[PDB]
């Protein structure tokens, strides 16, 4: 599956 | 107990993955090839599910069944690390991702509650030809592994994985490629997500991003402001007449990377021909009428959970970007402008292929999410992100 990332 | 970092993964027992033909986390791979030989007889019976649950292949051409799958994923699929956002793959996007050329109905593998018929689990395979170092192999891409929240930690995901493995084996395919946010045995490549704010006010209000160390909102809006129109001469949306040259450009461009798809011209049509709110592809047609470059990005919004005012973030995901005459930096700059024009709140891109050459310059910020790349039943040395040349949905 894809990965849900947000700005560090 | 999933592991997000390699540190937390080294201290993990993998009861399921230890039984699978994948390398262990510890070992380093010095060879190239299958972990185990092809099987010449395959289990004919579906794997046993817990009592009260049954397999059901999902006909996504049935609008009602497609909407059941939309809802399963909308309510139970991947979330960010802090459980504030969840992917919101649209129905029409799911059709695009799950019915490429060669798709098979038995590879849309659903789990239902026997009594209610409620859809509570899913996994998918699609065929793909994969180039891995010096080998081209027919594989599958695994995607959309999802277990209903109420069904979790009951070992349903290992059953889904074994069942899709079985159904892929029945078609004579013994390798697969897939990604995950978590660390599993054993990544062939680790890619990092980066994010380019397009609507910073909204991103900060929903706590997708935060104000930088010493910056005001007003400064943040000015920092991320974009031109109104792209600058590259002769940029226009991809048309049917461009399918061959886009296939040609892509094939030649991908040869420099170590893990790539090998697409037919029909697959290029499927994956790149523009569909509103799914996939956007723009080509550069120069002063001689020749297509020399193209950019593409897919549409993947997310749900903003538990928020009274903002309910969704519209995100564009960098897909494949091929440059032969236009600098990649200019191409990606026009990609940002086009995404902003189309109403996107953020533009995401991985640090794979040559993306590191533009991420910082175009004001992308590093993300908190790694995307690990994996192969099933194939040994090969791991590679840097810049040699990964494969993007999934
Ligand atoms: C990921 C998900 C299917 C796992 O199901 P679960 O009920 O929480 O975990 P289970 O009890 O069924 O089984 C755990 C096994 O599955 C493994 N596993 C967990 N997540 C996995 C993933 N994305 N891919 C492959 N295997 C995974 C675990 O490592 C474990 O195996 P192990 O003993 O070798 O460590 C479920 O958490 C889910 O639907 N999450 C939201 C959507 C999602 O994350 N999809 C996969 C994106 S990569
Ligand atoms: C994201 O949803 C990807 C989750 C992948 C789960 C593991 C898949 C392992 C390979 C199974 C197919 C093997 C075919 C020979
Ligand atoms: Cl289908
Ligand atoms: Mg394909």
């Amino acid at each position: 599956g894809n990965c849900f990332s947000k700005p560090r | 107990g999933p592991a997000k970092t390699m540190e937390e993964a080294s201290k993990r027992s993998y009861q399921f993955w230890d039984t699978q033909p994948v390398p262990k986390l510890g070992e380093v791979v010095n060879t190239h090839g299958p972990v185990e030989p092809d099987k010449d007889n395959i289990r004919q019976e579906p794997y046993t599910l817990p009592q009260g649950f049954t397999w059901d292949a999902l006909d996504l051409g049935d609008r009602g069944v497609l909407k059941e799958l939309y809802t399963l994923l909308n309510e139970n699929y991947v979330e960010d690390d802090d459980n504030m956002f969840r992917f919101d793959y649209s129905p029409e996007f799911l059709l695009w991702a799950l019915r490429p050329p060669g798709w098979l109905p038995q590879w849309h593998c659903g789990v239902r509650v026997v009594s209610s018929r409620k859809l509570v689990g899913f996994i998918s395979a699609i065929p793909a030809n994969i180039h891995i170092y010096d080998t081209e192999k027919k594989m599958v891409e695994i995607n959309f592994l999802c277990v209903h929240k109420k069904l979790r930690s009951k070992r349903v995901a290992p059953v889904l994985i074994r069942e899709i493995t079985r159904r892929v084996h029945l078609e004579g395919i013994f390798q697969a490629v897939y990604t995950a946010g978590v660390v599993l045995p054993k990544p062939v490549g680790t890619c990092r997500y980066w994010h380019r704010s397009l609507n910073p006010r909204k991103l900060i209000e929903v706590k997708f991003s935060h104000l930088s160390r010493n910056m005001t909102m007003q400064r943040t809006m000015k920092l991320y402001r974009l031109p109104e129109t792209p600058k590259t001469a002769g940029l226009r949306p991809m048309e049917t007449k461009d399918i061959p040259v886009v296939h040609q450009l892509l094939t030649r461009y991908l040869k420099q990377f170590h893990l790539t798809p090998v697409m037919s011209q029909e697959e290029v049509e499927h994956w790149f021909y523009p569909q509103e709110n799914i996939i956007d592809t723009f080509v550069v047609e120069n002063a001689n009428g020749e297509v020399t470059d193209f950019l593409s990005f897919y549409t993947l919004p997310s749900t903003i959970m538990n928020h009274p005012t903002h309910k969704s973030l519209k995100a564009a995901y960098s897909f494949y970007n091929v440059h032969t005459q236009t600098p990649l930096l200019d191409l990606m700059s026009d990609a940002l402008v086009l995404a902003k024009m189309k109403g996107f709140d953020v533009f995401n891109a991985l640090d794979l292929m040559e993306n590191k050459t533009f991420l910082e310059k175009l004001k992308f910020g590093i993300g908190d999410g790694n995307l690990q790349y994996y192969l099933y039943n194939w040994k090969c040395p791991s590679m840097g992100a810049e040699k990964v040349g494969l993007v999934l949905q």
